[PDB]
């Protein structure tokens, strides 16, 4: 709420509410049976214990 | 006296008030109906920028306002009390036992009534020309016999007003 | 604004509607008749003064006939009276002035001023 | 036709019986004595079997 | 340009940014519902014009 | 035939007429993105009747 | 859940899920046309990071 939003006209503006979607980021060897997912990302651990991106990840794609 | 006792009440003391008066007229009440206008002065429908409100008030231009404004019809069949309720007659043996009687500032009563066809000529001088707002009992000159018909309707009973004016001074600081 | 018109046969409750809308659809008859070769933003025919209280701050319109562009007629000598005195008082420089009289426009829910009542749009009005 | 026309002068409607005209198109190939006819379009058949309308008519013009 | 979504509960009250908006967001989903007609940019599908205006040299359009 | 956007201003009463035009235009952008690609008049996605009543010779429709 | 296309009367009460149940209305016309030449659950576009708390567990997506 209290978004400051700027009407078109060329007056001041003032506070509206707006919704947002309630997003989070989960593990996929969960239980996601209430929600909706799309892959994401992949990531290995590489071998001096830190965490590295997988170069080699294809997502479900929308565009190349 | 006795149905005058009773607090806040009633409906069905009007049916009592009309089978006193004249005998042969019966009396039914629809609680309530669809009213109209009344005019808000601000049509409020401006969409604003700096202060708005929504929670109850949403409309167009013109309201509607049910609560309180019953109907009552009347049914004759002694041609004699036909000619009693158009205005003159028995019309203002109602107006006067309503208003300061028996509901006074409580409600608008509002009147109708069904005979068969009429009674009613036409456009003769300064004053009997209306059979309230409408007119009719002049062109069936085919026919033997019956139609029902709604007849007419009368004003309501109501008192109001606003006096004028704005004021000068104030209550109390407490 | 649609114009109804309705049918008079064999006893019909005389209603307010029907000599209105009957009262509406020959006065739009003049105006298509009227079009036939005229340009139609009208105006004004007759406007005569008076001139003596303009010493002071006051100004008063004697006779008028004017015809407005949606069709109605104001014919000060018949069925219309004059309008009251204007005024003069807020004024700083006086190049300013262009008097132009006004007439109420007409909505289809209203109807006549009846006094009494308060608004923020007047109407044509009950005399 | 009834509809429910508004009074003009500040209070409730109630219901009216107006009139309509009974208009009616037919073509002018057809028998034409009853009515009081006035010629309006004119329709020619295009090269793929369709329907199409010539802009060289003029009707009686009241206006241009 | 910050395209808001607003929000209607039952407290939600009128300013002239609620709709503004609303609108614009259905305006944005005209362009990721195309996938080819983001392949090419935009395109122009009647453009007539009128050549008698040019003795005089002026200029003026039919259909755009 | 014509299609009237409103315009959404501080002055402006909340009028009928706004909204079944605004609802109308996003009828011929919705339309106007199937004739980058597809030209067509439309047909049926699903059309499924029941064969109870069918020897009393009445029928009906289950989904359309 | 069905989608109702709410009636703009005039001169009645106006309520939140008018408002609601319109928008929902556009936004599944869309897909209607979306899924006519393309057949699948669609996805994402541009997922990316930040990997600077990659020395701890902690993730940053920036945009999606």
């Amino acid at each position: 709420e209290r978004v400051n939003v700027q009407e078109l006209a060329g007056h001041e503006q003032s506070e509206v509410a707006v919704l947002r979607h309630n997003l989070t980021l989960r593990m996929a060897h969960q239980e996601n049976a209430a929600w909706l997912t799309c892959p994401v990302t992949r990531l290995v651990r590489d071998a001096q214990g830190q965490w590295c991106r997988d170069p080699r990840f294809i997502p479900p794609l929308l565009t190349l | 006296l006795p149905l005058m006792l009773l607090p806040g009440r009633t409906a069905e003391g009007l049916t009592s008030l009309v089978t006193l008066l004249a005998p042969g007229t019966q009396a039914r009440v629809w609680h309530h109906d669809r009213r109209r206008i009344p005019l808000k002065t601000p049509l409020t429908m401006r969409v604003h920028h700096p202060v708005s409100l929504k929670s109850r008030p949403v409309m167009g231009d013109h309201a509607t306002d049910v609560n309180g404004q019953v109907l009552l019809q009347l049914s004759t069949q002694t041609g004699s009390e036909v000619q009693g309720w158009l205005p003159g007659g028995h019309l203002y043996s109602d107006l006067l036992a309503l208003l300061h009687v028996y509901l006074g500032s409580r409600l608008d009563v509002r009147l109708q009534l069904c005979v068969e066809r009429s009674l009613l000529p036409d456009a003769r001088l300064s004053c009997r020309p209306a059979a309230g707002s409408p007119q009719l009992g002049r062109t069936a000159v085919m026919r033997t016999q019956a139609k029902i018909a709604t007849s007419a309707a009368r004003v309501m009973t109501i008192s109001l007003g606003r006096y004028q004016r704005v004021q000068e001074h104030y209550q109390r600081k407490e | 604004m649609k114009i109804y018109r309705p049918l008079w046969e064999d006893g019909a409750f005389l209603m307010p509607q029907q000599f209105q809308q009957q009262a509406a659809w020959d006065v739009h008859l003049a105006d298509s008749v009227a079009r036939m070769g005229l340009a139609h933003p009208w105006g004004v025919v007759a406007a005569e003064f008076d001139d003596s209280l303009l010493p002071l701050s006051r100004l008063n319109a004697t006779r008028l006939i004017v015809r407005f562009p949606d069709g109605t007629l104001i014919d000060t000598e018949r069925a219309d009276n004059l309008p009251p005195v204007c005024d003069l008082s807020t004024v700083s420089d006086r190049s300013l002035v262009d008097i132009v009289l006004a007439l109420p426009l007409l909505n289809a829910n209203g109807g006549n001023l009846d006094n009494g009542s308060e608004s923020e749009r007047p109407r044509r009005w009950k005399s």
